[PDB]
């Protein structure tokens, strides 16, 4: 967003975009791995 | 308690002018406090260098005020009073020089005051003024020798 | 709970309608602003001694006020300054969450005790206790295009005819003026006074 | 014409004889200037609990009403305004909300590909928004930059 | 709902001006989350059925 | 594990702020002439500044509203404040006409003016918030040594702070001492001549200083009445001798017979903090140095000062001192609550660990994005980080 | 010493100015007298806390004390919650007539 | 008024004005010396001016 | 009648009701809202209870049958549309919906 | 003008038979006395104002 209030809008947009991309890319793989490990060990 | 203090202060403000002028100069205080002291602190000079009056003056000057602003302290009364330039008149000497106590009081009032003189070049000022510096008149006396 | 509303769509619709109606009423009712009140309540005590010095002002006004600002609730710290202009400001910063109305009321109540102790000129000028959390919406400047009105004339006209009607608007809380209204000025002449033994 | 004293000869000493009397300003310290021309300012401060945009609009409208009686030459100029910024902020926030709802519709029809299934979330978000606004009003909150974000 | 509340609630208890700034977001987001969860268990099943 | 380490590294590299700066549509320029300067010279400097604004940054400015006689650091004849208003965001370019670019050019332009310290700045969103690097300290005088001793201690402390590399841009917010005139009224001589000291004081107060004598009504409104000397008769130290005071007999006694004037030095503004004579020494922590470390360094420096001079932190520094690492404790409690709720949901003590390990997965991307774009760790970033954490946890 | 018109122009109107726009303020009634006493009655919305209203008025009154004339400030401005609920009106009379 | 003034200033203390003591504004009091305000006959020591 | 009379005065003079007159005007203004909101709430509650949009609609058609009788009784007795009549029409609405 | 309007309105209300006891709550205008002191003559005679 270019204009009035561009600072906070840029901050929230960049943070949310990066976080959501990283989460939706990494979790869909790592969460099954964590679940499989913890269920294998049964701690 | 805040509501009670507000109501009392609202009622009290009506009669502050009705009180004697000396009372007003001393000032009336409304405090939301009881009478029991939660803690009583005693200040004692171990070396004996500070006299009892010196201890009282130091406490009332440097300690009573900061402790009075501690949150929760409704009031803090002092069992000692700060220093004061005590002047002990002598009736025989006053009669010798044909002066009343009012003469002494008026002389002290006139010769010991903070005057607000002004500035060298306050607004509005003449065109092309070099500087604007404050002007200090006679100030409050400090040592008892000055009062003598 | 979900199975309860699956068989009863009308109940869910009624609840949704109630929520939507209440939300619409709230939207119409709630205020709108840039930022809310996000600051510890700071209260400023301003006293004016015309022609005074910094030392004189501190001796006769600042210290007197400080010594009587006791018993305040949730007082973080006290800051004061005495300027050579003739204005003494005492700032009382309270803890976050303190009621600003209660804070200013307490500060005013404490000040009333020390009002008589102040010099007569300071009392006449008036000592005002106001919050420092003022947010200026507009800063409107009045300029004379023709040049007929001088700066003093403009300031007096604003203070006389403009500051009143604008201060009656519902949303207005305070109207600061950056000009000085007309006042009768007498300019003494030492030679003339000495000539007439005055 | 204030009489300081009256001489025994009938002559009088007036205030004008020993001083110059003019109607000036009480405080000469301030020299406010606007765009190179002398001017005087008037800062209006919001009262808590009211819309700053509506308050500014009402103040400007009233001053426009007062502008009809201004003496010739005098004009009011706005040298500082916060209405534009807050209006732009609100417009951007509501635009982002509506665009987010539209994109929810688009993605829902992209994946599920059912119009009614697409409507199902399109009607569930607004009721939650209304509930949130109701809760904010109940708590005494208001539409701020922070709350809108 | 519970874990999300635990994510957003603690920022409300921070002190000072920054604490109030965080509290605004915390209260808004928690209210929205609770309302959505209530709507998710009440309104959405009725619409889907 | 490598992702977690990179997350830690990126978090360490991220600068911290409280609120981003936005193009609010206007900025503020301040002027401060050297002490002991009339308002005519300040007006001249303000005219120069506004000529610069109307000349170079003409395409973006809309109106500049100066105010001589008041501004930062306290009102005075050498302090001016200017409100510069800019056009609509669309009209000015979003590349070279942004508020930040305008002030960047102005600061370069304003630093070439040797007459006065004119600095342009953008108003903060909230006055309470301050830059994270900056801090406020109040060097107090607990022993009552005097104003001169306090100023000497302030100078020494400023020198020490300038020496330290961990402290950057350390200065006092007060006004340096300026020459003043001291009138010496010979009480004995005045009384020998027959003059009354009260009359002398009244003449000085209502002649050089103003005198709000009474009120008068003008066009249906009450206005003040002031009595003061004419401008040419209250300018120079020799103007004192022009006045005459009347003795008991009625004759006029010249002011030069019982008065003498000398030049001394006094502070234009005297400041007190918590009832103690203090000077507000404001400084900024050096980059790469913790604010707490900077405060500890300043405290050590104050310790190096002669006894009787304490220090007290104010505003943001005091708030930071009070709120000591509350966020780690609050979020540890939050993590424990999350673990308990997940254990209850999954009816196991091990399964909840699977969910909790996904928190770093979503934060590293947000950190990387906010670092690459050059943004900082503002509160908005905190909220966005929490939201992405919540969504990843839900998934 | 102020005339009724002078009192209205210089005191009552000024007092109205700042106090206009208070929270839950239905209407203001002002009464300027020829003896020199000025009265301003604020009728807040029903259900408002009278003590909160008084505190709010007092806080807002400090913003207009300067604008008031010096004599008015010296006399002092009183803010008191006022009604007209005469519960009782006892009349004291002497039967004998001695008093 | 004169005899009252010399009687509430000699016997009773009189808050005349203030003075500076190591950076504080302490009060100034005028009162008779202790030996001259002890006995009830100490009033006869005082003189007023006609 | 008073408002009609105040319009015969020279132009520029207006009127404003205060105290009980102001409260009565507020009542008169807010009446229709109160009825509409009360009717809507009753309809929504009945729809929620019986899980239909037809049962509450059929029930709500009987409110006029009671309101007409309340109005006729008030008109015949000579009473007025006071606050009591308003809290009375609400009771009649409830009773008719009950039947 | 306000007093004249008030009097006209009261006369109209008195004419109307559907209104009774219509009155002006305040006080009507009353005569006042002005004491003019010639400061010049007071000074000439020697009496302080």
């Amino acid at each position: 967003s270019t204009g009035a209030g561009s600072g906070g809008q840029h901050a929230v947009g960049t943070g949310v975009m990066g976080g959501m991309i990283s989460a939706t890319i990494l979790a869909i793989y790592f969460v099954p791995l964590f679940f499989v490990l913890v269920r294998r060990r049964f701690p | 308690p805040d509501e009670a203090v507000q109501q009392v202060q609202n009622q009290l403000q009506s009669a502050m002018r009705k009180l004697p002028q000396a009372v007003q100069n001393q000032g009336v205080t409304v405090r939301k406090t009881g009478d029991t002291n939660i803690l009583t602190i005693a200040f004692v000079s171990t070396d004996g260098s500070m006299d009892k009056q010196d201890i009282a003056d130091y406490v009332a000057s440097n300690i009573q005020d900061p402790l009075s602003r501690v949150n929760g302290v409704g009031d803090i009364d002092a069992y000692g009073s700060q220093y004061s330039m005590r002047i002990w008149l002598d009736p025989a000497k006053l009669n010798s020089f044909q002066m009343t106590a009012k003469d002494v009081t008026d002389a002290i009032e006139s010769q010991n005051a903070q005057i607000a003189v002004g500035q060298l070049g306050g607004t509005p000022s003449v065109d092309k003024q070099a500087l604007n510096a404050t002007i200090n008149a006679q100030s409050l006396l400090q040592t008892p020798e000055q009062f003598r | 709970m979900a199975n309860f509303f699956i068989d009863r769509p009308i109940f869910a619709w009624v609840l949704a309608i109630l929520l939507c109606l209440t939300g619409t009423l709230a939207i119409f009712s709630l205020p709108v602003e840039q930022y809310p009140d996000l600051a510890p309540p700071n209260v400023r005590v301003t006293a004016n001694y015309p022609g005074a010095s910094a030392q004189t002002l501190e001796n006769t006004v600042t210290q007197v006020i400080e010594q009587n600002m006791t018993g305040l609730d949730n007082l973080m710290y006290m800051s004061s300054q005495s300027s050579g202009t003739g204005q003494a400001s005492v700032t009382l910063s309270f803890k976050a969450g303190t009621d600003p109305d209660e804070a200013v009321q307490q500060v005013q109540n404490q000040l009333q005790s020390a009002m008589r102790k102040l010099p007569q000129a300071v009392q006449n000028q008036g000592v005002t206790v106001r919050k420092t959390g003022d947010t200026n919406i507009l800063t409107i400047a009045f300029v004379s295009t023709d040049g007929s009105m001088d700066k003093q004339d403009i300031a007096d006209y604003v203070a006389s005819n403009i500051q009143d009607p604008l201060s009656r608007v519902n949303g207005v809380g305070d109207i600061d003026a950056y000009g000085s209204q007309y006042s009768m000025r007498i300019w003494l002449d030492p030679a003339k006074l000495n000539s007439f033994q005055m | 014409d204030i009489t300081l004293r009256v001489n025994q000869d009938g002559s009088e000493v007036r205030l004008g004889d020993v001083a110059t009397v003019e109607m000036g300003a009480e405080k000469y310290d301030y020299l406010s200037r606007f765009n190179g021309k002398p001017a005087s300012g008037l800062g209006v401060k919001l009262a808590s609990g009211a819309n700053e945009m509506a308050t500014a609009e009402l103040v400007l409208n009233r001053l426009d009403e007062l502008a009809q009686y201004f003496p010739h030459g005098l004009e009011y100029k706005v040298a500082y305004e916060t209405t534009s910024f807050v209006k732009a902020s609100i417009e951007d926030v509501v635009k982002t909300l509506l665009e987010a709802i539209a994109l929810v519709f688009l993605v829902m029809y992209l994946f599920l590909q059912n119009f009614r299934a697409t409507l199902i979330p399109t009607i569930a978000v607004p009721v939650v928004l209304m509930g949130t606004f109701s809760v904010l009003y109940a708590f005494g909150y208001s539409v701020n930059t922070l709350t809108m974000f | 709902a519970m874990v999300l509340s635990a994510v957003f609630v603690p920022m409300a208890f921070f002190g000072g001006t920054t604490g109030a700034i965080y509290r605004q977001f915390s209260i808004t987001i928690v209210a929205a989350m609770v309302l959505s969860v209530l709507v998710a268990m009440i309104l959405t099943p009725a619409l889907c059925a | 594990v490598l992702l977690l380490g990179g997350m830690v590294f990126l978090f360490l590299r991220l600068p911290t702020s409280f609120l981003p700066l936005e193009d609010r549509g206007m900025f503020t320029t301040s002027v401060q002439l050297p002490s002991g300067s009339t308002q005519q010279q300040t007006l001249k400097v303000v005219e120069q500044i506004e000529k610069y604004y109307f000349t170079h940054e003409k395409d973006n400015i809309m109106s500049v509203f100066a105010t001589v006689g008041s501004g930062p650091g306290g009102n005075g004849q050498n302090v001016a404040r200017m409100f510069i208003r800019l056009k609509d965001w669309s009209e000015r370019d979003s590349k070279t006409g942004t508020s930040f670019a305008i002030i960047e050019r102005a600061t370069k332009a304003f630093n070439q003016i040797k007459e006065a310290r004119v600095i342009a700045s953008s108003p903060p969103a909230i006055s309470g918030l301050g830059s994270s690097a900056g801090f406020d300290m109040e060097l107090q005088d607990h022993a009552g040594a005097g104003h001169d001793a306090l100023m000497a201690a302030r100078n020494q402390l400023l020198a020490l702070a300038a020496e330290n590399p961990e402290l950057t841009r350390v200065r006092h917010n007060g006004l340096d001492d300026s020459p003043q005139l001291q009138i010496d009224i010979d009480q004995r001589k005045a009384q020998a001549l027959g003059v009354a000291i009260d009359d002398i004081n009244d003449t000085l107060q209502t002649a050089w200083g103003s005198s709000y004598v009474n009120d008068f009504m003008d066009r249906g409104r009450v206005k003040k009445v002031y009595v003061q000397a004419a401008a040419p008769y209250r300018m120079l130290p020799d103007d004192i001798n022009l006045w005459y005071v009347r003795n008991k007999d009625g004759g006029m006694v010249p002011f030069s017979a019982f008065a003498t004037s000398r030049w001394e030095t006094g502070s234009p503004r005297l400041e007190r903090y918590n009832g103690y004579s203090a000077v507000e020494i404001v400084g900024e922590a050096a980059p790469g140095v913790s604010t707490g470390t900077a405060m500890d360094i300043m405290e050590s420096l104050v310790k190096q000062l002669p006894n009787g001079f304490g220090l007290e932190w104010t505003a943001m520094s005091y708030q930071e001192r009070l709120s000591g690492a509350q966020a780690p404790a609050l979020y540890a409690i939050s993590l424990l609550v999350v673990f308990l709720c997940l254990a209850a949901l999954y009816e196991s003590w091990s399964v909840p660990f699977s969910v909790m390990l996904v928190v770093p997965l979503g934060v590293i991307g947000a950190l990387l994005a906010t670092w690459m774009r050059g943004l900082e760790n503002d509160v908005y970033f905190q909220v966005g980080l929490l939201t992405v954490i919540g969504l990843s946890a839900k998934n």
